[PDB]
């Protein structure tokens, strides 16, 4: 059951990881997309991507 | 609306005489820095001049917004070269003013990065279309500027030029003075060729 | 012959990861210093070295 336990609990952070701005405006890319121009919007595609 | 494109290969370059010429309005290098620029070789160096009003000068870099700098001029967001901008007014001082110039007000798709705007032909604005009577809702894009020496000392006419040299592309041809060397073998020295650098 | 494969295909990788831009302007470190003055080129050299 610990092995069960370890794999769903890392897959439910590497999912969750997924809605923090790591410094960006926001933590969705069609936002960002929606909101912003290339030439401004490489930034926080950036920070989304590191 | 109508920019030149004077191609310049199979030369020498330099920049030292581009310092002391005269004190331009600004001297700015994108991805360049101005010092180095006699030390590398180009490839297909490019040339596009023409006038502008002295408070609009800031439109021209690679990302900013403004009449000119949407629908006249487009740089790329790569944009890799100098801009020179020098006040023109003891040669463009017109007390009548100079309106033999022409520029947009209004487009239907706005220019991608270097594309010329030869759609200097009757436009349409809004609704009803017109047919080229330049009524209601039909304004012209074309317009004059206020260049006069009456005029603001930032509306003032401004020459500038545009150097777009394109990098590792092709053989390059534009490297300026920097004189040549007899070749050595057999021994770890440091190289030049057109740019390619290294030990 | 596995050891062999996979130890080559670390390498092989590491060596090729030496031909990204990473972000910055170019991926020699001598052209950037040849063509850019350093107050500037300290970010592309960042870049390139994270």
């Amino acid at each position: 059951q610990d092995v069960v336990n370890q794999n769903a609990q890392a897959l439910n952070t590497l999912v969750k990881q997924l809605s923090s701005n790591f410094g960006a405006i926001s933590s969705v890319l069609n936002d960002i997309l929606s909101r912003l121009d290339p030439p401004e919007a490489e930034v926080q595609i950036d920070r989304l991507i590191t | 609306y109508a920019w030149n494109r004077k191609r310049i290969s199979n030369c020498v370059a330099d920049y030292s005489v581009l310092y002391n010429s005269a004190s331009f309005s600004t001297f700015k290098c994108y991805g360049v820095s101005p010092t180095k620029l006699n030390d590398l070789c180009f490839t297909n160096v490019y040339a596009d001049s023409f006038v502008i009003r002295g408070d609009e000068v800031r439109q021209i870099a690679p990302g900013q917004t403004g009449k000119i700098a949407d629908y006249n001029y487009k740089l790329p967001d790569d944009f890799t070269g100098c801009v020179i901008a020098w006040n023109s007014n003891n040669l463009d001082s017109k007390v009548g003013g100079n309106y033999n110039y022409l520029y947009r007000l209004f487009r239907k798709s706005n220019l991608k990065p270097f594309e010329r705007d030869i759609s200097t032909e009757i436009y349409q604005a809004g609704s009803t279309p017109c047919n080229g009577v330049e009524g209601f809702n039909c304004y012209f894009p074309l317009q004059s500027y206020g260049f006069q020496p009456t005029n603001g000392v930032g509306y003032q006419p401004y020459r500038v030029v545009v150097l777009s040299f394109e990098l590792l592309h092709a053989p390059a041809t534009v490297c300026g003075p920097k004189k040549s060397t007899n070749l050595v073998k057999n021994k770890c020295v440091n190289f030049n060729f057109n740019g390619l650098t290294g030990t």
